[PDB]
């Protein structure tokens, strides 16, 4: 199975791939929660500091690059956004390469590098739809089911992995408990409760499981109460956003309860980000759908079947070992 | 952090 590191970066996890006839490196998001593949021109405009620390990619030098004229626009749940041209070229990733791949060639962003969205083509930003990566390793013979494993590792490790099309049935604990979806576009699975150290919440609406959100986001039904018993406290991040503080000082876990009896815990120190700030925000506030973020998604084992539309998930196990089997 | 589609 063509498999990735993944590389911490803070905020998100970065997978390296090369674009076109010279082969230009890039590290871009690894994103569950987008559909579109994108690189940082190297002429564009960044919006916010310095946008091109994780490669940029010269279209002029490529000679298998084709524009396809068509223009790309993007807007994140963060607030940033992209703009630039679609394209064609040759991809190499997970020690195998695609060829005439479809992705934008961005030329002004507020996003502080490229992303590689591996999502639904339902979230993709075109009209008409496209295959984006997943697609096309499956369309060009790379794997076999348009699927992948994610798997980013503890705290601490400096690389997690990616597997498409295969399952590392060493990496979870019991077995992996398979989730329909519940969103018409996005990989979202029904919280059903949310017991945090021993405060117990019922849930029961859709959450995106995603690796490109660094935290976590959920309505004010459960953040609120949890808000006042765990002393996370508003302050503007400014200008007129604010978001949940909590003391960088402040034992036990935080339990995720899907369908079909899959449960996933998670440390409390999960919670605690570097001034820091809480590991749980509020979805209502911020304006996005409920999302479980890199802060979940470090304590699963995590199936995405596009070719199914579902979602298994498992207590991860964190180890060397290895067994790796096609989904 | 950052919070990735609409």
């Amino acid at each position: 199975s063509p498999s990735s590191p993944l590389y911490f970066e803070g905020p998100s996890y970065g997978i390296r791939v090369s674009v076109g006839s010279n082969k230009q490196e890039q590290q871009v998001v690894l994103d569950t929660g987008s559909s579109d593949f994108w690189v940082v021109d190297s002429s564009a405009s960044c919006q916010k500091g310095n946008c091109k620390q994780y490669g940029t990619f010269d279209p002029h030098s490529s000679t298998s690059f084709k524009s396809l004229g068509s223009s790309f626009s993007i807007g994140y749940g963060d607030k940033s956004s992209s703009i630039g041209t679609w394209g064609q070229d040759t991809i190499y990733l997970g020690g195998t390469s695609i060829t005439n791949q479809r992705f934008a060639d961005v030329t002004s962003t507020s996003v502080n590098q490229g992303i590689l969205g591996v999502g639904r083509v339902e979230t993709e930003s075109a009209n008409p739809p496209y295959d984006n990566v997943p697609i096309t390793l499956k369309k060009q013979g790379k794997i076999k089911t348009n699927a992948y494993s994610l798997y980013l590792n503890s705290p601490g490790a400096a690389t997690g992995t990616i597997i498409f099309g295969g399952v590392d049935n060493a990496k979870y604990s019991g077995k992996l408990i398979e989730e329909p979806l519940v969103s018409d576009r996005y990989l979202a699975v029904n919280l059903k409760s949310l017991n945090y150290n021993g405060d117990n919440s019922n849930a029961g609406f859709g959450v995106v499981v995603d690796s490109g959100t660094t935290i976590s986001y959920l309505p004010d039904s459960i953040v609120d109460d949890l808000a006042n018993k765990v002393g996370a406290y508003l302050e503007p991040v400014g200008l007129g956003n604010e978001l949940y503080f909590i003391d960088c000082n402040a034992q036990g876990s935080a339990s995720f309860t899907f369908d079909n009896g899959a449960k996933i815990t998670v440390p409390l120190s999960e919670f605690v980000l570097q001034a820091c700030v809480w590991g749980l925000q509020s979805s209502d506030r911020q304006n996005v759908p409920p999302i479980l973020g890199d802060n979940f998604l470090r304590h699963a084992y995590v199936v995405f079947n596009l070719d199914k539309e579902t979602v298994s998930l498992a207590q991860v196990k964190y180890t060397s070992a290895s067994s790796v089997s096609a989904i | 952090x950052v919070v990735x589609a609409x």
